[PDB]
RNA sequence: CGGUGAAAUGCGCAGAUACCGGGAGGAACGCCGAUGGCGAAGGCAGCCACCUGGUCCACCCGUGACGCUGAGGCGCGAAAGCGUGGGGAGCAAACCGGAUUAGAUACCCGGGUAGUCCACGCCCUAAACGAUGCGCGCUAGGUCUCUGGGUCUCCUGGGGGCCGAAGC
């Protein structure tokens, strides 16, 4: 349990394309879909964001992919 | 009929009126389509992700309308003619799922 | 889809044993409650009493066990050691009266359908008619 | 598709009397329904095989719903099949 | 540079590889993604909209046995493969060349045509597998999971798994 973002997080629209600020905290260092694991999201959840978020990176707002800086 | 929500991302260097033009021309094709608007929301500009068209930021427009549905295809790729238009994407419209912890 | 009712009852009660139930329900019939009247005279089941479940005409079926056993497993003797249908739909049996059978030496029942009633094997031979051949007891 | 209120104007039609959500006549008539536009799709759509599937199905129904109304009262049958046009 | 156990064939001073920017093209969709879902099977995953099938739950409103199975028939049917036309990035039967090896005539490496892709028409086979026909009733429970409903501690449907009573 290193850090669960449902509970990080107040009540939001899961099917909100366009909720940046709320979306880029479903990604990794990449781009990438974090993982129910880390997400905390609910089965149903999951489906739900993962197509919202393609939406929006479709959109030009969230990234495909990032690149990993070594911090 | 459906009712949906269409999105399109212009270049953000239009002078405003250039810019006023394809917001007429936008709301020419609605118009036309039997796209009834419904409400708007101007986001303006925010910055991209990644540089569509090669510049890096986009300037957005948002419009809850009520087209009738076999129509909603060609008003996409009729919006998409317009050079200055970056990327359209209309979508059906949908009670948002709300979820916490 | 349901095809044999009668199988279905008897089958019912099989099962319903070989897990020491107490009792079964089965959805209720002229025909089978008069087999059931059959079975109970003959002391296979305690008895049967019409019921109604869900407002929809049921039977339930009063099992009898035989007594504890002692060794390592003491699951009491059946009484109704052995239950079989024999006409079946799609392949009916029918019995002339000199052909009616004998089940276990006389230990068990044959129960028939007759024009004069749905009577045991003895009862059958005893009024002199045959009929359909339902199931075989013991 | 077929809306609420397309498909409730076909109820209408053929309900055999005030009120009747689904007799025979009403399963035949909303079943042909559903059929003639699914039909109308695969005239169109010959590679939506899956959908024909349906079709079979749905028609199959159909000649059930029919056959058993012949049977019943033959009367109702004619009427029914000529309310519709049908078996050809 | 690439490449393998090592190495050569190959490519490179007509400037390759590595690096930045521009453009064209094809084919497949990373993360989500599951031991998950849907489908009668074959099979089906970027996103969107249109057209469309199956299906589950609640209400218990309508019909009133209208049901099940199904020789033949008819339709679907992975991959490879055939005909015509288009397409061709990557891959890659045959074939060409490098190595290995007692010998390779294969396994390894560098090439490469069919093919793989689209449409249309054929082909109709499979470890087409749950190697388990379809439909219905009956016969302890535990636990995990997808998905409905409730007076949602728990109760009640429909799927998917593991463990097990009786039995086999
Ligand atoms: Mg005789
Ligand atoms: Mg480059
Ligand atoms: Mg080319
Ligand atoms: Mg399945
Ligand atoms: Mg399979
Ligand atoms: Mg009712
Ligand atoms: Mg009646
Ligand atoms: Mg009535
Ligand atoms: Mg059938
Ligand atoms: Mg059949
Ligand atoms: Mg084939
Ligand atoms: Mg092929
Ligand atoms: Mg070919
Ligand atoms: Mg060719
Ligand atoms: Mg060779
Ligand atoms: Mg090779
Ligand atoms: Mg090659
Ligand atoms: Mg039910
Ligand atoms: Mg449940
Ligand atoms: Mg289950
Ligand atoms: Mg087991
Ligand atoms: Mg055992």
């Amino acid at each position: 349990r290193k850090a669960k973002v449902k509970a990080t997080l107040g009540e939001f629209d899961l099917r909100d394309y366009r909720n940046v600020e709320v979306l880029k905290r479903f990604l990794s260092e990449t781009g990438k879909i974090l993982p129910r694991r880390r997400t905390g999201l609910s089965a149903k959840e999951q489906r739900i964001l993962a197509k919202t978020i393609k939406r929006a990176r479709i959109l030009g707002l969230l990234p495909f992919t990032e690149k990993l800086v070594r911090k | 009929m459906r009712r949906y929500e269409v999105n399109i991302v212009l270049n953000p260097n239009l002078d405003q009126s250039q810019l006023a033009l394809e917001k007429e021309i936008i709301q020419r094709a609605l118009e036309n389509y039997g796209a009834r608007v419904e409400k708007v929301e101007e986001l303006g500009l925010r910055r991209l992700a990644y540089p569509i068209a090669k510049d890096p930021q986009g300037y957005f427009l948002w419009y809850q309308v009520e087209m009738p549905e076999d129509r909603v295809n060609d008003l996409a790729r009729e919006l998409r003619i317009r050079d200055n238009v970056r990327r359209v994407m209309v979508v059906k419209s949908q009670e948002p799922f709300l979820a916490n912890a | 889809m349901l095809t044999d009712p009668i199988a279905d009852m008897l089958t019912r009660i099989r099962n319903a044993t070989r897990v020491y139930k107490e009792s079964t329900d089965v959805p209720a019939s002229r025909f089978k409650e008069e087999i059931l009247r059959i079975l109970a005279r003959e002391g296979f089941i305690k008895g049967y009493e019409r019921v109604d479940v869900d407002g929809k005409p049921y039977l339930r079926v009063y099992l009898k066990y035989g007594p504890r056993r002692q060794g390592p497993d003491p699951r009491p003797e059946q009484v109704i050691h052995h239950i079989r249908r024999i006409s079946k739909p799609g392949r009916r049996v029918y019995v002339g009266v000199k052909e009616i059978p004998r089940v276990r030496r006389g230990l068990g029942i044959a129960i028939l359908s007759t024009s004069k009633g749905v009577l045991t094997d003895r009862e059958a031979r005893k009024l002199g008619v045959g009929g359909e051949l339902i199931c075989e007891v013991w | 598709p077929i809306t609420k209120e397309e498909k409730q104007k076909v109820i209408q039609e053929f309900a055999r009397f005030p009120g009747d959500t689904g007799s025979t006549e009403v399963q035949v008539a909303l079943l042909t329904l559903r059929i003639n536009r699914l039909s109308e799709h695969l005239k169109v759509h010959k590679k939506d095989h899956h959908s024909h599937r349906g079709l079979l199905m749905m028609v199959g129904q159909r000649r059930r719903l029919l056959r058993y109304l012949q049977r019943e009262d033959p009367e109702r049958y004619r009427a029914l099949i000529e309310k519709l046009g049908i078996r050809g």
